[PDB]
């Protein structure tokens, strides 16, 4: 939908206007010294047809005042990125369709920059002319990169049904984005929510100035400027601070185009603003260190006056930057400087610095238990991320102790269970312990066996990215290459790796084989357990009388005595097989409990008013042999 | 050899094992622990005869409110405003062997610093603000230097050569653009900088000095508290 009331433009036509905007922060009462910049740029507006807009840019210069004039002048000059700032809009073109004249959506393409974005969307707001209202109060909702806006439409020049001078003004307080954005903050601070008085000494509006014709409804000069007064610490509130933003558009010409095609792109996108983070270029981090040179000399210096000002200005700056640059730059601080890395650290209210404690730690090579101990207590904190895996990964592989171990396990479950997206990172952790493991799981038998419980943590996304390391474990399984404590390390692996056929098979196949120990055969067979079938559950029924080792027996008779005994869901269904498998087979009866492997159970169901019936199941496996008096192994 | 170890499981999920061989990780932590404790005496009194300076400098946020709005051309109105303390101390006494000769220094000091930073940002690209900047800084500490030579003792007191304030309120405003750090000159329009001292002491002259911009009349100004980089300081000044 083109309503004909919006139809400020005219198709096929290409209006040429600069853009020119000067920003200047700074006070009148001190001869008006203010930091001044200057923007230019040549816009191509090209409109084929009515609501299709298609926008190339491009001579794009901006100076900065850094000098001024005896008589007030100042002096401008190109940075070393305004060529490259070129390079933003010298490849970059823009679609968009506005339906009934305020549905703003638009066309980007090869993801372009969410501050060219911004940018865009600025002009756009200043391109924006409402529809001819016989009103001289309109006021109504009106989307801007700042929200939607309660801006009202006066004509000053109005010639017969067709305006021609327009102020559009509006006050700034009304938006919707009217809250302050949640930015970095020192956590060390204790001073909270006290932004709404501050938001009160704050005042703002903007005013437009725009020049139409009766004749293609084209916009000649546009005139908008943005006035904001900071009121406090100053004198009978009027010499406070003052904030002037002046931008104008000229059209230069307008030729007439003929093509009856409007592309849009991949990503239909409204007049919103997203998330943009302080960036900085890194090479003016360089003077940072240079900075803590200055530092360096004012100890000696002997002076503290100008000092936390420089801390702020430069914990500022680093809120400015990155974190691949910074874990880069960070060594250098390290080796120039220690206690004050500590301060900014500590002083640091982003994710990056935390993580940055981690290379603090392992550069000042600190005691290991500490280590571990920071390690754990950071563990739990959530929503991991991958920079965090990578330095919990690269100290894992350092110092290869034990809670760093399950603090990797631990972190890994969080994201998996956060980030259902499994990245080139998991990959490298999984290749990391295939070479840790081999084939036959040969090597220490503590740290192997750490290894083999890791895995037996992580054996779900293992499963879902690389089978190769179930593989492995399988093999290692029908190997007898490592100890029974490896074999037993194995077994408990398959936790959460859910053993569907080929676990069950191979588990049978352990299990059945009469020289596998009696250790081994008794843990195969309380796993197997976990979701057996009828066919595997009925053959251990008939291997059961016939199996060595009469304590395995016993064991095995008394845990299936215990199945059917008590009565519950998943024991009823469990019990529901064994009957389907007790057609043609009986068990021997167990006898003693002090010289063989004994199994007890207990169950406990409690019945809630309105909720589930809790139930509590206690286990206890005392292992016996014919030649021992006390309990050898309990696992409770 | 018998081998035992015992682990724990919470909700499947494991926090650790002990076992004979964390026993022996034990003793021998313990004994290392106990071997880098054996050291330290011998490394701290050799770095006590070497001597050294050392100083405790905690600069530590007391307010913070930092944030930043978006404009209509859509660029970064970035404001924020703080209040730090950095009360630390400047000491290390060098002692110097078979000379007899001590060097003293213990300069603790205090600053409250404040600050307002206004203005826009250009992401990635460039920065213009406003800072208004305020200190508050005393000091207090004594100088002295012990020297033993052939049973001729000496207790040199040396004196800073710049005039040690104790009282100053500086109110100041900057404008640091991309790559630049700049101070707003004072005007010189009136401007009133005075200093009067008093003898107290043959070497040392008790100083109040005050240097603003008489620009009451002046429109679109503050006050004189306001308007320039004020100075109302209380120091004092050596004779040189």
């Amino acid at each position: 939908v083109c309503p004909k009331d919006a139809t400020r433009f005219k198709h096929l036509r290409k209006y040429t206007y600069n853009y020119e905007a000067e920003s200047s922060s700074g006070v009148p009462g001190t001869a008006d010294s203010r930091s001044a910049t200057r923007i230019n740029c040549k816009v191509e507006l090209e409109v084929p047809q009515l609501c299709s807009f298609i926008l190339k840019t491009s001579q794009c210069t901006l100076k900065e005042v850094y000098g001024f004039n005896p008589e007030g002048k100042a002096l401008l000059k190109k940075t070393k990125n305004s060529e490259e700032f070129a390079a933003a809009m010298s490849r970059y073109e823009l679609k968009l369709a506005i339906p009934e004249g305020k549905q703003v959506f638009l066309y980007p393409e090869k993801d372009e920059p969410t501050y060219i974005l911004n940018i865009k969307r600025g002009i756009i707001s200043a391109l924006l002319v409402p529809p001819e209202t016989e009103e001289a109060k309109q006021v109504l909702f009106l989307d801007t990169v700042y929200g939607n806006c309660s801006t009202h439409f006066t004509v000053k020049t109005r010639k017969g049904n067709v305006a021609t001078e327009i102020s559009t003004e509006r006050d700034l307080g009304q938006c919707d984005r009217f809250k302050p954005i949640r930015t970095g903050i020192s956590p060390l601070a204790l001073i909270k929510g006290m932004t709404r008085p501050l938001s009160t000494l704050i005042s703002s509006s903007q005013s437009c100035q725009y020049t139409l014709d009766a004749k293609r409804k084209h916009v000649a000069e546009a005139i908008c400027k943005e006035q904001h007064l900071f009121l406090p610490f100053s004198y009978k509130n009027k010499y406070g601070m003052v904030a002037q933003v002046t931008q104008t558009l000229k059209l230069e010409d307008t030729p007439k185009i003929n093509s009856r095609f409007f592309g849009e792109g991949t990503k239909k996108m409204g007049l919103a603003f997203e998330s943009t983070k302080s960036t900085s270029p890194p090479k003016q981090a360089e003077a940072v260190l240079k900075t803590l040179q200055e530092l360096k000399k004012l100890t000696i210096s002997e002076q503290n006056i100008q000092r936390a000002n420089l801390f702020n200005k430069l914990v500022t700056e680093l809120r400015g930057l990155s974190d691949e640059a910074v874990t880069s730059l960070l060594p250098q601080l390290i080796e120039v400087s220690s206690p004050i890395t500590l301060q900014a650290l500590v002083q640091c209210g982003q994710p990056q610095c935390s993580t940055h404690i981690l290379q603090w730690l392992k550069r000042v090579h600190a005691n290991p238990l500490l280590i571990d101990v920071v390690t754990y207590l950071v563990a739990l904190i959530p929503e991991p991320s991958a920079q965090q895996l990578r330095e919990i990964f690269n100290m894992a592989r350092d110092q290869r102790s034990r809670a760093t171990l399950y603090a990797l396990s631990h972190a890994v479950n969080n994201y998996h269970k956060t980030n259902p997206t499994g990245t080139q990172e998991l990959l490298d952790i999984a290749n990391y312990l295939m070479e840790q493991i081999q084939d036959d799981c040969t090597g220490d038998e503590d740290y192997t066996y750490l290894i083999l419980r890791v895995i037996g943590n992580m054996g779900q996304t293992m499963e879902q990215l690389t089978p190769e390391l179930k593989s492995s474990i399988l093999k290692c399984v029908q190997s007898t290459k490592p100890s029974l404590m490896i074999q037993k390390a194995a077994i408990q692996a398959l936790r959460k790796m859910e053993p569907k056929d080929k676990d069950q098979e191979v588990l049978l196949q352990t299990f059945l084989d009469d020289a596998s120990p009696g250790d081994k055969r008794l843990a195969a067979y309380l796993m197997l357990m976990r979701s057996p079938s009828q066919a595997d559950i009925n053959k251990i029924v008939q291997i059961l009388p016939w199996e060595q080792n009469e304590q395995v027996k016993n064991f095995v008779a008394s845990h299936i005595a215990n199945i059917l005994n008590s009565e519950e869901l998943d024991i009823q269904d469990l019990k529901k097989l064994v009957k389907e498998a007790l057609k043609e087979s009986q068990l021997p009866t167990v006898m003693d409990f002090r010289k063989f492997s004994r199994n007890y159970q207990l169950y406990k169901s409690v019945s809630l008013p309105s909720l589930d019936p809790a139930s509590a199941k206690i286990e206890g496996n005392l292992i016996f042999d014919p030649n021992n008096y006390l309990p050898k192994e309990s696992m409770l | 050899v018998p081998e035992a170890r015992a682990y724990l499981r919470i909700l499947g999920e494991e926090l650790g094992f002990a076992s004979l061989h964390d026993l022996q990780l034990l003793g021998k932590l313990l004994l290392m622990g106990a071997r880098t404790l054996q050291g330290i005496p011998q490394m701290i009194g050799e770095v006590i005869r070497k001597g050294s300076k050392n100083d405790f400098f905690l600069h530590y946020i007391f307010m913070e409110n930092a944030f930043e709005l978006p404009t209509g051309a859509g660029l970064q109105l970035q404001i924020s405003s703080s209040g730090v303390i950095a009360p630390g101390a400047k000491a290390g006494v060098k002692l110097e062997v078979a000379n007899m000769q001590a060097e003293l220094v213990a300069k603790p000091s205090v600053s409250v610093e404040f600050v307002t930073n206004m203005g826009i940002i250009i992401p990635d690209f460039a920065r213009s603000g406003v800072q208004m900047n305020t200190n508050f800084f005393h000091e207090s500490g004594l100088e002295a230097h012990v020297a033993l030579k052939a049973g001729k003792l000496k207790f040199i007191i040396p004196s800073p050569k710049r005039p040690v304030k104790l009282l100053s309120g500086g109110n100041t405003l900057h404008l640091v653009s991309t790559t630049k750090t700049e101070v707003i000159p004072p005007l010189i329009e009136n401007r009133q900088s005075w200093s009067v001292c008093k003898q107290v002491f043959p070497g040392l002259n008790y100083c109040t000095s005050g240097a603003y911009s008489n620009a009451s009349s002046t429109d679109s100004a503050s006050y004189y508290p306001l308007t320039g980089d004020t100075r109302l300081e209380l120091e004092l000044r050596p004779t040189g």
